[PDB]
């Protein structure tokens, strides 16, 4: 269902660019340094758009990726091949699954979770 | 790589003394619609014309100009225009031309000049004239035969007719508090029409303290721009009016003959009788070009009586050279070219195969004619089958002379050395009369020299004017028996047609023309075509489609129901019916036009061209070779079958009603002059049960209250729905033309659009109102508050700030816009490729690319150089004023209208004009519930009903 | 792209004759072939009051 | 939508009924809270309960407040962007005379 | 990098233009040609000639914001290459062996107002059809409006009287 | 450098529109020549000018100061309103070959 999230947000996030009109100056919803002094209105509800979607796409990644890292301990584990091994193996970071990694990793999950619920609404 | 390209500057060797480099200048020159010249001033950005505007010195253009002056600059730039001479279709040389017309002529000096024959339009210029005097002095048996589609000439029969001499008829419309118009469009494109709808808006425009109103009853056919202006209309058929004149003068004691009519006819005839005798002097009878000679010499004759004439209708010296029945100089042409005895033909202009009615078969006829030379600017379907094709030199670029329809002699003045060469007229004239090689110039300088002297050329070219030339008034007697001893033809064959100039296309000499053939036609609102015009109950009958049609007359409790049938009733619209008039079928596609007389089809002329350019080169259904020389305006039986085949018509409002919203007010003279609030004071009664909507805003907006704050008003009662307006702003904001596809997938970019409700009871005979809606620069914006990049902000003044360069073409703003002026550039509408159309385009005013969204700017260029103008002046006196003054900036649609009805100013300011209307009882914001402000505002539209045919 | 620094004029410009003659312009004097100078800005202010023939 | 949105006829809200059962299921969350606290020792409420349930009704009613405040704030947010006459009056009277203060 | 309307398709003030032979958009004044509300009926504003010969008059009565125009307008064209002073003496002068005229001579002092508008709008002389010919003062009709060339020409007259 | 500071031209016998229009004029070949057609004529490097004012040919300069036909920008008011070409455009008076003294920014302008 995640991968899900991620793979229709991917999709979801083309529209936006590809409906602009002018659709290579997607950059000027976002705020960046420019010379000319110019800034977003941010009173309007497409400047929030920008805003919600690109978190939602960067919480909703971090946090599948968060939840693949003890996955990938055991897919290194069993690759069975040393080129497998070592792709699997640095998305591990060295999982090495242990106590006082668990009760962080629990922690951790229960609060990117609960900032994930106001997130999505 | 680098930011932009090296983008070199190329200047001057020599600087024009009188130009400073980058100011425009203004010069006076003149335009002619129907041959009568109407004075122009025209902008030259660079010592190119730009801008086409009016000469508030000139009579008949005061500031207002009709939107075909306005289109001549798109005319002037068109890629389609004559650049060499042909001979048979191969080019060649003007010195040939002149070594072969030479020897023509020195050819028929044998005989007096009997096979030379001409065939010019309706010349009033004076240099052309006495030219052509000169060469028929020099050949005794030549004849000038004029002729053109859209001219007079039943008028001068009537007046042949009432007084034994041709007279000019002229109307002073400001001394009229009652005017009749039988089948006369005087507030439509025509001789005199700026001059008349000014004066006869100035009485409709009402304030509290104005006590009196003019009152318009119109008789006509087909709907139109003076019908929507009326305060009761009868839509009697074409072939009746004649009746129905015959029926006025005997009530009115005068001689006539009593005519059957229906109740309703005769009940607009009682009211028309009983409002005249009770303004003797005070009224006024116009009878239309197309009604047949006797109506005029009746409408003579009505006036003597009631002595109108001298105070209300006017007679002159005739001002057309030699008047004359053109289509009978036309026919007695043919004939000639058939049996063979003329052996040249010269013709300058007019596009005569084409324009010719059917009958007369003159590009058969043509054949026949040996030689045959044609001056008309264009490679038009004359020139092609014509030998020695000559480019004819445009007005803009020409110099000549023209006089106006009370007589004014203006003179024309080129702003730029004709592009593609090519020859005027008079210079023409010159090669014939044995003088080669004669500059424009020097022929119009050396007639007009020694009759207004030098001093005199020098003040008409500084000015619009000449004063010394103007048409004498003389008295003609009225012969009483002639007009009584006539045959007055009774109405009635079967299924009439009505022949109408098109409102855009003219004769069709502008369909070339992008902006023209863009525009949406009033009344009919359809682009790019040409439709048969019916009532829905003679579609019904005529075509056999499936409705009752008396579904649509009922009572106000029903109008929603009523309003959505029509709808129903609609979509019909494209259907071909195949109409077989004395020999001829147009297989024409079909448009529902509500106001239009029963048992009637009107067609209009300047369709279905073969030899125009590429754009306009094969649009609508050419009606001219089912028109017929003895009835050109009228038709006496159609079979109208239905083919069914249904082709595609397409129109912009796609609408034809309003949905029971407070779009349009409405309200008598009588209970206005109690209370010129009462119509605002009502319909909130309706809706809210107070007299004040108590509208209530969560958002500040900004005071305003110390600085110049830019509104405009716009008058219901003086608009006519001409469209000069839009056309003006397409010349001075440089919008795109869009194709015929683009406007049926909605996508048409015009920041000015005239809406037309057509709202009444019974909706067979609907009362036309006609709204121009612009942006409303509301000073407080939902469009700007949805824009995510700030590309629309406000300004300091209160003007509404669209920045193309910063829209990124979200769209959001349009979603936003409660009345939808916005205009998106979905694809590349602007021309890049084409050099005489980036010549076209005015420098103040950038060109949008496609991405960027467009909308009405207040014309933010004039205003920015008044700004910049008066803080100049403010600095070198050291006054630091900065003081803009009420008349120093006018935008294009408010100089081009002729009625008037626009008014721009500052709001603060209380002197200014557009402050004194604001603060009339009648004046309103559209949609008010929504807290949008709006500055541009409109006045509610006061009747003045009469009491006979209202109550 | 340092901003270019121009080698300078030579020795003799035009400042010295618009200097010499803007002295020269005021403060009145004696030329050599007339008698006497008057300051610029006074010798204006008497054509203004003596006039100059019109038409 | 009858006990309280008809007071003034004039104005209607469609988000209206659903923030009243976000600030019922607060005030009655409250409620159970004040209630647990009288009856912690009831002898049923000794050898059956734990902290787990008192930790749940916390992170409800916590979850409620938020909510309520959500649908309180989209109501503002939408009548204030979109400023139509007919909307603008029941926030005009909750901001004046005071009532500004209150909010 | 866009480029979008960084070029546009209109033709601005100098911008060189193909369609026409000469390569320039900006287009020559057509000869007989006045611009609106301007009357060229004065011959005097426009020529010191009243019957082919000069007059020693001034169309307009002298004003000192009249003679200050005239003087800044000196100053600005006629100062180079003459003299700030009027005595020939500049610095163009030096660098091609000019030799402009003294004003201070007393041919000048005698010669017209009039005679002063027309060596400014035309020039000392034109080139002599045989054995060749130059025009010197080579004349400044264009860059100068009358009403400004009649302010020079007074304030030429108040330079000789400052030397007096 | 050498018309200017050396032969003392004023800004406005060249450029003669500044003051009163939105376009500085750029000079015609009719002003090259009042001065050439004595001074240092027969001279290589004033060729093309003499190619020019014989045939109606313009001398193509290259835009140093090039704006993307959107700002609008006006010399008069500026320069009325007491701003020079010094504090605008840098020392054109020593400058052989002009150059652009700083990039036309919006925020130079704001
Ligand atoms: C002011 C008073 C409060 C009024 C509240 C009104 C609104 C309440 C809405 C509740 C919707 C619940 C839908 C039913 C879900 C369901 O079937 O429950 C299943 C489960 C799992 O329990 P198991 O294993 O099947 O058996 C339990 C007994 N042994 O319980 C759950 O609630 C979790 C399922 C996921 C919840 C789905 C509802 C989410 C609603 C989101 C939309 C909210 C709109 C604002
Ligand atoms: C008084 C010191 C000035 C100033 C401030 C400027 N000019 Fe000139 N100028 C002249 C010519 C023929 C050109 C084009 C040739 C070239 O650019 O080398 C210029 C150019 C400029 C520019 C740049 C133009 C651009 O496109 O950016 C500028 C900013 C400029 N000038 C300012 C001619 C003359 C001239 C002799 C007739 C004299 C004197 C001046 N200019 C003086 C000045
Ligand atoms: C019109 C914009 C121009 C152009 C393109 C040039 N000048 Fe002049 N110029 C003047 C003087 C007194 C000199 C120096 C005389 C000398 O060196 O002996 C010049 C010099 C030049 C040059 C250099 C030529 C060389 O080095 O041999 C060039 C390329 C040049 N000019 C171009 C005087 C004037 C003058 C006032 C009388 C005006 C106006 C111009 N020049 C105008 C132009
Ligand atoms: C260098 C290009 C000059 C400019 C700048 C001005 N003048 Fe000139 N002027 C110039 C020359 C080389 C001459 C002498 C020509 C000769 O054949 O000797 C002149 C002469 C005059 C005269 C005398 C005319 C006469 O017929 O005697 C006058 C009155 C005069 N110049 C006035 C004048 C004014 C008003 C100028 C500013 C607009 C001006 N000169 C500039 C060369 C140059
Ligand atoms: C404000 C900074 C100034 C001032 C006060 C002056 N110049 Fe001008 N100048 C300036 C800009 C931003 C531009 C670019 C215009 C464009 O359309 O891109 C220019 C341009 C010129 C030019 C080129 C010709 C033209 O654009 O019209 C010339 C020549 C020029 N500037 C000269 C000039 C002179 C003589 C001034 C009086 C001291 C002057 N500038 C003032 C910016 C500014
Ligand atoms: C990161 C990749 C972003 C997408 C590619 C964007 C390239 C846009 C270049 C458009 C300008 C161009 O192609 O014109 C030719 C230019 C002068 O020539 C160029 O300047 C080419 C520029 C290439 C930029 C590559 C960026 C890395
Ligand atoms: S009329 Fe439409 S585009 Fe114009 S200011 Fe109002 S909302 Fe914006
Ligand atoms: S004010 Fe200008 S931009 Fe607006 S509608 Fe009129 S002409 Fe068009
Ligand atoms: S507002 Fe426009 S359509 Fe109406 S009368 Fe004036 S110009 Fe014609
Ligand atoms: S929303 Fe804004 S981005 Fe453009 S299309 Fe409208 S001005």
């Amino acid at each position: 269902a995640e991968a899900m999230t991620l793979f229709a947000v991917a999709c979801a996030g083309l529209y936006p660019i590809l409906h602009l009109g002018r659709p290579w100056l997607f950059y000027w919803l976002i705020p960046y340094p420019n010379t000319h002094g110019m800034w977003p209105q941010f009173r309007s509800a497409l400047a929030w758009d920008v805003f919600a979607i690109s978190t939602y796409a960067t919480v909703s990644l971090v946090f599948w990726l968060v939840g693949l890292i003890p996955d990938f301990a055991t897919l290194r584990d069993r690759a069975k091949n040393i080129w497998v091994k070592r792709l699997y193996g640095i998305a591990a970071l060295g999982w090495r699954g242990s106590a006082r990694h668990w009760h962080r990793y629990e922690m951790a999950s229960i609060l990117l979770a609960g900032l994930s619920t106001p997130l999505v609404v | 790589c680098t930011y932009q390209p090296r983008q070199y500057i190329a200047p001057f060797d020599r600087q024009p003394e009188g130009r400073v480099p980058g100011i425009p200048q203004y010069f006076a020159s003149t335009l002619t619609l129907g041959g009568y010249g109407t004075g122009v001033l025209v902008r030259s950005n660079e010592g190119r014309p730009t801008k086409v505007e009016g000469n508030p010195r000139h009579p008949a253009s005061l500031g207002g100009t009709d939107l075909f002056a306005q289109a001549e600059i798109l005319t002037m730039y068109d890629p389609d225009r004559s650049t060499t001479v042909l001979r048979q279709g191969v080019p060649s040389t003007w010195a040939e031309f002149t070594t072969t017309l030479g020897n023509a002529l020195t050819a028929a000096r044998a005989t007096q000049g009997a096979g030379v024959r001409l065939l010019t339009t309706t010349i009033t210029s004076p240099s052309l004239a006495a030219q052509i005097e000169q060469f028929l002095q020099a050949y005794p048996q030549a004849r000038w035969y004029q002729y053109e589609p859209i001219n007079r000439d039943n008028v001068v029969a009537g007046a042949r007719l009432a007084f034994g001499r041709d007279v000019t008829t002229r109307y002073d419309l400001s001394a009229a508090q009652v005017v009749v118009s039988l089948d006369a469009d005087f507030l439509a494109p025509g001789p005199g029409f700026v001059a008349y709808a000014r004066a006869f808006a100035e009485r409709r425009k009402v304030r509290k303290d104005s006590t009196t109103m003019n009152r318009l009853y119109v008789v006509e056919a087909s709907p139109s721009t003076t019908g929507t202006a009326a305060d009761h209309r009868l839509p009697l058929r074409a072939d009746a009016i004649a009746a129905f004149t015959g029926a006025l003068a005997n009530e009115l004691g005068v001689g006539g003959a009593p005519a059957t009519l229906s109740p309703k006819a005769e009940e607009f005839l009682r009211a028309i009788a009983r409002d005249l005798e009770e303004h003797r002097g005070q009224s006024v009878v116009i009878a239309g070009d197309q009604q047949p000679p006797i109506v005029h010499a009746l409408a003579h004759l009505i006036n003597a009586e009631l002595g109108n004439v001298g105070q209300t209708v006017f007679y002159h010296e005739p001002v057309e050279a030699r008047p004359t029945n053109q289509t009978e100089e036309l026919v007695a042409l043919v004939s000639e070219m058939a049996a063979g005895r003329v052996e040249t033909l010269i013709m300058i202009g007019g596009n005569p195969v084409y324009n010719a009615p059917g009958d007369l078969r003159f590009a058969d006829r043509m054949a026949s004619v040996p030689l045959t030379i044609h001056l008309s600017q264009f490679v038009d379907e004359t020139s092609a089958r014509a030998t020695w094709h000559i480019p004819q030199a445009h007005p803009l670029e020409s110099w000549g002379d023209a006089r106006a329809f009370d007589g004014t002699a203006s003179i024309v003045q080129p702003l730029i050395e004709p592009l593609y060469g090519g020859k005027t007229a008079n210079e023409l004239l010159a090669a014939m009369l044995g003088q080669p090689e004669a500059e424009s110039y020097d022929l119009v300088r050396s007639f007009w020299l020694e009759q207004i002297g030098e001093t005199g050329w020098q003040v008409a070219l500084a000015n619009g004017v000449i004063a010394e030339t103007v048409a004498p008034v003389i008295e003609p007697t009225l012969n009483e028996g002639a007009i009584r001893a006539t045959p007055i033809p009774q109405p009635g064959d079967g299924v009439e047609i009505v022949f109408r100039p098109d409102p855009s296309l003219f004769d069709g000499f502008y369909a070339n023309n992008g902006w023209l053939q863009e525009l949406p036609r009033p009344l009919t609102k359809l682009v790019w075509d040409n439709a048969a015009l019916m009532s829905p109950r003679t579609a019904i009958k005529l075509l056999g489609l499936p409705f009752n049609a008396d579904r649509l007359i009922g009572t106000e409790a029903d109008d929603r129901e009523r309003q959505q049938y029509l709808e129903q009733l609609s979509k019909v619209n494209g259907t071909i019916a195949r109409i077989e008039y004395r020999g001829g079928i147009i297989e024409i596609p079909i448009w529902l036009l509500p106001g239009h007389a029963e048992d009637s089809i009107t067609l209009n002329l300047g369709y279905g061209r073969t030899h125009a350019g590429r754009v306009g080169n094969n649009v609508g259904i050419d009606v001219y070779p089912i028109r017929t020389s003895d009835s050109p305006w009228f038709g006496a039986g159609a079979r109208v079958t239905n083919t069914g085949r249904t082709y595609l018509l397409v129109s912009t409002q796609d609408h034809w009603t309003l949905e029971g919203r407070d779009i349009y007010r409405v309200g008598e003279f009588k209970k206005f002059k109690e209370d010129p609030k009462y119509i605002a004071k009502e319909v909130y009664q309706e809706e809210y049960g107070r007299e004040t909507p108590n509208y209530q805003s969560l958002q500040p907006g900004d005071d305003y209250t110390g600085r110049n704050a830019w509104g405009m008003t716009i008058n219901l009662n003086a608009c006519i729905g001409c469209n000069a307006c839009v056309v003006a702003c397409q010349a001075e904001n440089n919008i795109a033309v869009v194709g015929k596809d683009q406007v049926s997938r909605g996508r048409e970019m015009h920041w000015i659009r005239i809406d037309r409700y057509f709202a009444g009871e019974d909706l067979d005979n609907p009362s036309i109102y006609m709204m121009p809606v612009n942006c409303m620069q509301c000073e407080k914006a939902p469009c700007e508050v949805v824009c995510p990049v700030a590309a629309t902000v406000h300004d300091y003044e209160g003007l509404n700030n669209m920045v193309y360069n910063r829209c990124v073409g979200t769209k959001y703003c349009s979603n936003n816009c409660p009345y939808k002026v916005r205009r998106f550039n979905f694809l590349q509408y602007s021309d890049t490729t084409t050099e005489t159309f980036k010549l076209a385009f005015n420098p103040d005013v950038t060109v949008r690319i496609r991405g960027v969204m467009e909308k009405c700017t207040y014309c933010v260029q004039r205003i920015s150089g008044a700004r910049i103008a008066a803080k100049r002046a403010a600095v070198q006196a050291g006054q630091s004023s900065y003081v803009i003054s009420d008349g120093a900036i006018q935008t294009a649609c408010e100089q081009a209208c002729p009625t008037g009805a626009i008014v721009f100013g500052d709001i603060n300011d209380s002197n200014s004009r557009v402050a004194k209307w604001k603060a009339e009882g009648h004046n309103y914001g559209l949609l008010g519930f929504l807290n949008t402000v709006p500055r541009t505002t409109y006045l509610a539209r006061v009747r003045n009903p009469s009491e006979e045919l209202e109550k | 792209p340092f901003t270019p620094q121009p080698a300078p004029v030579t020795g003799n410009t035009y400042r010295t004759y618009v200097n010499d003659a803007r002295t020269l312009l005021n403060s009145y004097g004696y030329t050599m072939e007339g008698k006497v100078h008057i300051p610029i800005d006074r010798a204006m202010d008497l054509i203004v009051e003596r006039g100059l023939p019109v038409r | 939508f009858d006990v309280a949105m008809s007071l003034d006829p004039h104005w209607f809200s469609t988000i209206y009924g659903a923030h009243y059962m976000a600030n019922a299921g607060l005030m009655t969350l409250a409620f159970l809270a004040l209630m647990m606290s009288r009856v912690r020792d009831a002898a049923l409420f000794r050898e059956y309960v734990s902290v787990k349930p008192i930790h749940d009704i916390g992170k409800l009613i916590f979850a409620f407040t938020v909510l309520w405040t959500y649908m309180s704030y989209g109501q503002l947010v939408i009548i204030w962007s979109g400023d139509v006459a007919e909307f603008t009056p029941w926030y005009v009277h909750r901001t004046q005379h005071g009532w500004v203060f209150v909010a | 990098c866009h480029q979008d309307m960084y070029d546009q398709q209109k033709y601005t003030t100098y911008e060189p233009s193909s369609f026409f032979a000469d390569g320039r958009s900006s287009r020559p004044n057509v000869p007989g040609t006045t611009p609106f509300e301007v009357v060229k009926t004065d011959e005097f504003l426009y020529t010191g000639l009243i019957d082919g010969q000069e007059v020693d008059a001034m169309p307009f009565p002298v004003t000192k914001d009249l003679l200050l125009r005239g003087q800044l307008k000196y100053n600005i064209y006629c100062a180079v290459c003459h003299g700030e002073a009027g005595y020939g003496a500049s610095m163009v002068a030096e660098r091609g062996g000019i030799v402009p005229a003294n004003f201070h001579q007393q041919r000048l002092r005698e010669a017209p107002l009039s005679h002063f508008f027309v060596v400014i709008t035309n020039g000392v002389y034109r080139g002599d059809p045989e054995n060749g010919g130059y025009q010197s003062m080579y004349g400044y009709a264009s860059r100068i409006t009358p009403e400004d060339r009649w302010a020079i020409a007074a304030y030429i007259r108040a330079l000789q009287l400052s030397q007096n | 450098q050498l018309h200017v500071n050396v032969v003392g031209i004023d800004c406005r016998y060249c450029h003669t529109s500044v003051d009163q229009s939105y376009f500085a004029n750029i000079p015609a070949t009719e002003t090259c020549m009042t001065c050439h057609s004595q001074i240092k004529t027969y001279s290589p490097l004033l060729e093309k000018v003499r190619e020019s004012y014989a045939t109606g040919k313009p001398i193509e300069w290259v835009k140093v100061y090039d704006l993307p036909n959107f700002v609008y920008f006006n010399h008069s008011i500026h320069v009325n309103k007491g701003i020079g070409c010094s504090t605008c455009h840098g020392q054109v008076n020593n400058m052989p070959v002009v150059w652009q003294q700083q990039a036309l920014y919006m925020g130079w302008c704001l």
